[PDB]
């Protein structure tokens, strides 16, 4: 599986998005764009070489941690760190079988009890995304949490809420360019903050818009999907148009006619 | 699962100036104008339109229609059946066009006063050829960010990128222009279709194809006619000028509407 690579270190704005469009760019193979829209590729029919893709992610203590995604739905599936790899309990008998393929190598696997699911891991972390902050700092931590999970210090409340910041940063980001912004932000000004109702909307209605696009009627929607602002108020889309420089990508949902 | 299956959604049309395709008086005799008129808040069939999958539009069971193959003809409220069948469809592309496939020739408002009748035209996409199927009657208000963090904004006749601060709010109209959210009877404008002239806000009456722009996936702000994208001169934010340029993708000429 391919690897790219990205380290808080000496993180810049311009290395981050380099990172964001190297993921972009090895998740979908650009033989389906719909609406602009490049669309990730369909599960059904997928071999497994071609499955996930690999991140790892590194940071100043040399501290190194690779994630797994899953290519048909930008999902981090688990994770190695040193000779141990962690998957988050798989949903159904296919994944089950298909993460087997992840980190041959390892001498210890292990398969969380938990899924990967915000509510379950917001739970666990005993916080909301809302109180949970981002930014390269929290990125740092975040990584340094999950690499020492395997020599046994880190408590799972801090696990959680460690993945709930890898999740945002990267597969978010790399869906939303609207969310890579606001992660760009975050480093530009070396700030540390939770994310605003638009975000957590944003990513709560990737699914929803993935099929609302792909299922309309040249570009409009048969029912309108609502969205936050960053303050706080809604707003619905019924055209696919404003949503053209906000999603970067789709989940498949059904074939073109 | 399955092919997509398209719907047909029941929508409004806005257009130039925020103003809605409406059927004339409310009436439906063949023949009856199409036009542009203030939109309304209720469920008057006249200004509701759904959007068939054998490709024709419809108010109130009727059929979009245009008159003629050539450029000037008005479009006007029809029988689907008695009508010329390929007189009554039309394709809606994702950069706002409405466009007839058979003349080629596109749904069209020459003026942004109330009550002026739809026509079709050469497509050159103007402002006066850009749509849109919403319930949305209002313009989307936002913050375009750019280089090094900046912030797009407008003080008066001129345009350039500025630090942030929390008028540099913009609406986007439907018909496809980006207005200065405290004059909004002004364009993002663009004089020629030339590699640097520098973009200014002038009124956006003429509704000229160089007041018409398009948010890409890629981040760049398109002015359809010309095929050029917004450009920081330079990357210069100093020299205080967005110019038209061939795009190159650098980060000077990627944008974000920050909502
Ligand atoms: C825009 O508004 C109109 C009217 O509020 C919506 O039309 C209704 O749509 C439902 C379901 O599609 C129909 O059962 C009703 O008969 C329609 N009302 C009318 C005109 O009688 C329309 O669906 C809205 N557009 C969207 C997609 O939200
Ligand atoms: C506006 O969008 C339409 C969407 O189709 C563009 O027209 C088509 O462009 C594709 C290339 O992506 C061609 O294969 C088709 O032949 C074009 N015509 C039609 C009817 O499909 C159009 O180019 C866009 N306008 C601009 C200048 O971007
Ligand atoms: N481990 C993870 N990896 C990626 N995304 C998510 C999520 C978010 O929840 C969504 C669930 O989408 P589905 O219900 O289609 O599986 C994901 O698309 C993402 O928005 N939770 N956990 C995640
Ligand atoms: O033509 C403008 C405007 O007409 C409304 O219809 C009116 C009509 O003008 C009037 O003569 C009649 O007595 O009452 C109708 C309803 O108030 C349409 O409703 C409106 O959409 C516009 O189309
Ligand atoms: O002509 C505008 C054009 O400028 C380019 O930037 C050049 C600039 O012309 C000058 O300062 C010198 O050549 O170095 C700069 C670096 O290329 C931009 O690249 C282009 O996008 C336009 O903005």
């Amino acid at each position: 599986y391919p690897i790219i690579n990205f380290t808080t270190a000496g993180a810049t704005v311009q290395s981050y998005t380099n990172f964001i469009r190297a993921v972009r760019g090895r998740l979908t193979t650009g033989a389906d764009v719909r609406h602009e829209i490049p669309v990730l590729p369909n599960r059904v029919g997928l071999p497994i070489n071609q499955r996930f893709i690999l991140v790892e992610l590194s940071n100043h203590a040399e501290l190194s941690v690779t994630l797994a995604l899953d290519v048909t739905n930008a999902y981090v599936v688990g994770y190695r760190a040193g000779n141990s790899a962690y998957f988050f309990h798989p949903d159904n008998q296919e994944d089950a079988e298909a993460i087997t393929h992840l980190f041959t190598d390892v001498q210890n696997r292990y398969t969380f009890a938990f899924g990967g699911n915000y509510d379950r891991l917001e739970q666990l972390a005993g916080n909301l995304r809302e109180n949970i902050e981002l930014g390269n700092g929290p990125l740092e931590e975040a990584i340094s949490a999950l690499y020492y999970y395997s020599t046994g210090g880190t408590q799972l409340p801090t696990l959680a809420r460690s993945f709930i910041i890898c999740i945002q940063m990267i597969s978010e980001a790399a869906r939303f360019q609207y969310i890579e912004g606001e992660m760009r932000t975050r480093i530009r000004y070396n700030r540390r903050s939770a994310p605003d109702p638009s975000v957590i909307t944003l990513e709560n209605s990737w699914g929803r818009l993935s099929t609302a696009i792909q299922e309309s009627n040249q570009g409009a929607f048969a029912s309108p999907i609502q969205l936050q602002r960053r303050n706080g108020s809604k707003f619905s889309v019924y055209d696919v148009s404003i949503l053209i420089p906000i999603i970067a990508l789709m989940v498949y949902r059904c074939a073109p006619p | 699962a399955d092919v997509c299956m398209d719907p047909e959604p029941i929508v409004r049309i806005v257009g130039r100036n925020g103003l809605c395709v409406d059927v004339r008086d409310g009436r439906f005799h063949n023949g009856n104008a199409i036009q542009l008129w203030p939109c309304k808040s209720n469920t008057d069939a006249n200004q509701l339109w759904t959007l068939k999958r054998d490709n024709t539009i419809r108010s109130n069971g009727k059929c979009l229609t245009t008159y003629g193959y050539s450029p000037g003809v008005y479009v006007m409220i029809y029988d689907c059946n008695t009508a010329a069948t390929d007189a009554t469809r039309w394709q809606i592309w994702d950069n706002g066009t409405i466009i007839n496939p058979r003349s080629s020739l596109v749904l069209a408002a020459t003026s942004g006063n109330s009550g002026t009748t739809l026509t079709v035209q050469t497509n050159i996409y103007a402002v006066s050829q850009g749509w849109l199927p919403t319930n949305n009657t209002q313009p989307f208000v936002t913050t375009i960010v750019g280089l090094y963090g900046l912030c797009l904004q407008a003080n008066s006749g001129q345009v350039w990128i500025e630090d942030c601060s929390s008028e540099q709010q913009w609406a986007l109209y439907a018909d496809g222009s980006i207005r200065p959210q405290q004059n909004r009877d002004n364009c993002l404008t663009s004089d020629s279709n030339i590699r640097e002239t520098v973009v200014k806000i002038l009124s956006c009456g003429p509704a000229s194809s160089g007041q018409r722009w398009m948010f890409k996936n890629d981040g760049t702000i398109l002015n359809l006619y010309s095929g050029l994208v917004l450009d920081v001169r330079a990357s210069d934010p100093s020299l205080k000028q967005i110019i038209l340029y061939p795009l190159h993708g650098d980060p000077n000429q990627i944008w974000l509407p920050l909502f």
